């Protein structure tokens, strides 16, 4: 398997700078050119630049030109990439993505799981999480959590063994804040005899929390 | 640069039919007689994965249902049958000149036939009530198509904004949608009413008193 996996997110402030990572296996990593692609809240793909580890040579996009750094660690398999100056508008998602192919004008052929860079003066912020219990053949419970910062979390329900019948909704922004909902739908005769938990992570903040949905009154 | 223009912005197709999305480049995308144009897919919260290379080559591990074709300036990427699993974003890209472009994206849904929402509906949990916050959710759960209308009354009378409405992305097995429809109001609010009302357009309504 052709591998490019690239580091975990970063809350990073205006005007300052991030360096991120894209460590290769499965390959010869000296033998392939490295590009770089930015993907802006989740719409646009634009080509940043490329690097070739076997000699060191690179080139940008002439937009890219001030704004990104490509290096590589030709011991490691690990290419970089450094933005600089930062500022909401590099709030985006970047791919690292190997050149396919037997010449320049190669397609990619394998991308990096992505590194999404947050460009932000907030603090980091724990989630509250809530259950939500109900008010025929199916019952339908919640878990609701609120004013966290910087995205991602995670939510399962009873440690993953719940995934049949979950919607878990994008999260949105409230007061310079996410909130996130889930919903799980059971049959009757499951909950509450059985107990089903929300497990909700939220890694920037080393925080994690279960909730089990209580029948209510 | 050179500019990539998808037609349309989003192609509405019936499971089992052709999708056939087109790419337009500004000039052409050809060297030596060979077009440098490839097509890409992209499942939501996923990063891209390669499809078709120099405009017709299936790349390994790609099914013989999608398939690509054209020359020059002029691309066509082709979906038969389109399966429930293909909605995603498609994208074009040319790698024959320096910087590489791609087109603004083409999202596949699945036409299928109307389905009215399961929706159920949440009183704020005890926890955040004891915290000075009381958040009413709404589930609309299964439905299509996407445009449906949301409201919340408050004994009985309309009540927008603190209201905050999220979709997931369609379903890649049943072709359905669903939302979360969140009234957020301070606590002090929410106990001066006692009927909460969801509707989802005849409207589906659920409710409940905040005493009952
Ligand atoms: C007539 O010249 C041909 C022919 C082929 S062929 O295998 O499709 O016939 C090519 C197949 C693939 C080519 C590739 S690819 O492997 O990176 O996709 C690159 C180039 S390039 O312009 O030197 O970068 C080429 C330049 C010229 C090329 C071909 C490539
Ligand atoms: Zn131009
Ligand atoms: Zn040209
Ligand atoms: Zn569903
Ligand atoms: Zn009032
Ligand atoms: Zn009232
Ligand atoms: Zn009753």
């Amino acid at each position: 398997e052709v591998q490019l996996q690239q580091s975990g997110p970063e809350l990073v402030k205006p005007g300052t700078s991030v360096k991120m990572s894209c460590k290769a296996s499965g390959y010869t990593f000296t033998d392939y050119y490295m590009h770089w692609v930015k993907q802006s809240h989740g719409k646009s793909l634009e080509w940043i630049g490329y690097i070739y580890p076997n000699n060191g040579g690179n080139g940008y996009n002439q937009k890219f030109k001030g704004k990104a750094t490509l290096t590589v660690d030709k011991s490691s398999s690990t290419a970089y990439m450094e933005l600089r100056s930062l500022t909401s508008e590099d709030s985006a998602v970047y791919y690292c993505a190997r050149r396919g192919g037997y010449g320049s004008r190669g397609y990619f052929d394998v991308w990096g799981t992505g590194t999404t860079v947050t460009v932000s003066s907030a603090k980091t912020t724990a989630p509250s999480v809530y259950p939500l219990a109900p008010v025929g053949s199916s019952v339908t419970l919640g878990c609701l959590v609120k004013g966290y910062f910087p995205e991602p979390v995670t939510l399962t329900w009873n440690s993953g063994s719940l995934s049949s019948g979950v919607h878990t909704f994008p999260a949105l922004l409230q007061s310079g804040l996410y909130t996130l909902s889930s919903s799980v739908t059971v049959t009757s005769n499951t909950w509450p005899s059985q107990t089903i938990t929300c497990n909700v992570a939220h890694p920037a903040s080393s925080t994690k929390v279960d909730k089990k949905i209580e029948p209510r009154g | 640069d050179i500019v990539l223009t998808q037609s349309p912005a989003s192609l509405a197709v019936s499971l089992g039919q052709r999708a056939t999305i087109s790419c337009r480049a500004s000039e052409s995308v050809d060297s030596y007689g060979i077009s440098f144009m490839h097509w890409y897919q992209q499942k939501p919260g996923q990063p891209p994965k390669l499809l078709i290379y120099r405009a017709s080559n299936l790349e390994s591990g790609i099914p013989a249902r999608f398939s690509g074709s054209g020359s020059r300036t002029d691309f066509t990427l082709t979906i038969i049958p389109v399966e429930a699993d293909d909605v995603a974003t498609y994208y074009c890209q040319q790698s024959n000149e320096d910087p590489r472009t791609f087109g603004g994206g083409t999202k596949l849904e699945i036409k299928r036939a109307d389905a009215a929402p399961t929706v159920s509906i949440f009183p704020p949990s005890s926890e955040q009530l004891t915290s000075g916050g009381a958040s009413v959710v709404c589930f609309l759960n299964n439905f299509y198509p996407k445009d449906i209308n949301v409201k919340w009354k408050i004994d009985g009378s309309e009540r927008q904004n603190g209201v905050l409405n999220s979709w997931t992305d369609q379903d890649s097995k049943d072709s359905t949608y669903s939302m979360s429809s969140t009234l957020t109001l301070t606590k002090d609010e929410y106990e001066r009413h006692n009927s909460y009302t969801c509707e989802a357009t005849s409207p589906i309504v659920k409710s409940f008193n905040r005493n009952e």
